[PDB]
């Protein structure tokens, strides 16, 4: 199957916490703790505070998302 | 400062200035020394490149020690308060910022003036803003203490302000 729901939104990074986990102020709305891809963190790629990251958000709770595109 | 008395006057001739301000004229070496050793106290070279060397009586240890003295305490009220340097961050955040605030209310309150540095690494694009701002917000907090002296500086990978205490 692979049930495909997810929504590939834009955000400005808010707040850096660790284990690269980054609040994304959403171009949808409310900052939740997004975390970040694996193939960023495969292709060593830092963000900081201050850059337009897509997040990936699931709609069961959005509270979790996942940032993949590198700023 | 340095100054050739006793048996250092090869000079033949010399006008004698008294231990209070009164001239004895033109002496003889010889004479003035005599006179130097009656009072117990030194002859002194003070005017070597005037026309019969002006010459006094007095105590030349002691002189040297007040000059001395002069210069110590001339060099405090000249060295006189300093720059102390905080060098905050990017990201940086709550307990730790506070500390630092703390820290810069301290050295306010002591008197030395504040160079309040960011040093970066890299990632220059949202650099300027945050930092400036981190900055503005410091100032803000100490606008009841210090006054901006330099305003928002790059200096190449680093990021620089400054504070002087407001009554000084
Ligand atoms: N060229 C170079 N960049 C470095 C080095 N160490 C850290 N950096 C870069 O500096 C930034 C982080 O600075 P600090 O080392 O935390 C990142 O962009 C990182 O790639 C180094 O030795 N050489
Ligand atoms: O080789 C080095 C060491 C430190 N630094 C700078 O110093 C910071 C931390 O210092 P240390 O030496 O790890 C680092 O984030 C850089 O800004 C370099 O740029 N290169
Ligand atoms: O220790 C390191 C880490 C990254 N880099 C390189 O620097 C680039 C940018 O560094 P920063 O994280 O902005 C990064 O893409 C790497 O290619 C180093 O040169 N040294
Ligand atoms: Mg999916």
């Amino acid at each position: 199957a692979k049930e495909k729901d997810t929504i590939r939104t834009e955000g400005v990074v808010t707040e850096a916490l660790p284990n690269a986990t980054f609040r994304v102020k959403l171009d949808s709305g409310p900052e939740i703790l997004a975390y970040i891809s694996g193939k960023m963190r495969m292709h060593y790629i830092r963000i900081l505070p201050g850059d337009r990251v897509v997040v990936e958000i699931t709609p069961y709770d959005p509270t979790r998302g996942r940032i993949v595109y590198r700023k | 400062k340095e100054y050739l008395t006793n048996e250092r006057i090869r000079a033949k001739q010399v006008r004698v200035v008294g231990p209070d301000g009164k001239q004895l004229g033109i002496m003889d070496t010889r004479e003035a020394l005599r006179l130097a050793q009656e009072m117990d106290l030194d002859l002194v070279l003070v005017g070597p490149n005037a026309d019969p060397p002006v010459a006094r009586i007095m105590d030349y240890s002691k002189w040297r020690y007040e000059q001395q003295m002069a210069e110590k305490e001339a060099r405090k009220k000249a060295k006189r308060t300093e720059v102390k340097s905080i060098k905050f961050r990017v990201k940086i955040d709550e307990h730790d910022y506070q500390t630092k605030l703390g820290h810069i209310k301290r050295f306010l309150q002591e008197g030395h003036k504040v160079k309040v540095t960011i040093m970066f690494r890299g990632r220059e694009v949202a650099h300027p803003e945050l930092g400036e701002r981190i900055l503005n917000r410091v100032t803000e907090d100490l606008k009841d203490l210090a006054v901006v002296e330099m305003k928002p500086e790059m200096l190449g990978r680093d990021m620089n302000m400054l504070l002087a205490p407001v009554k000084v």
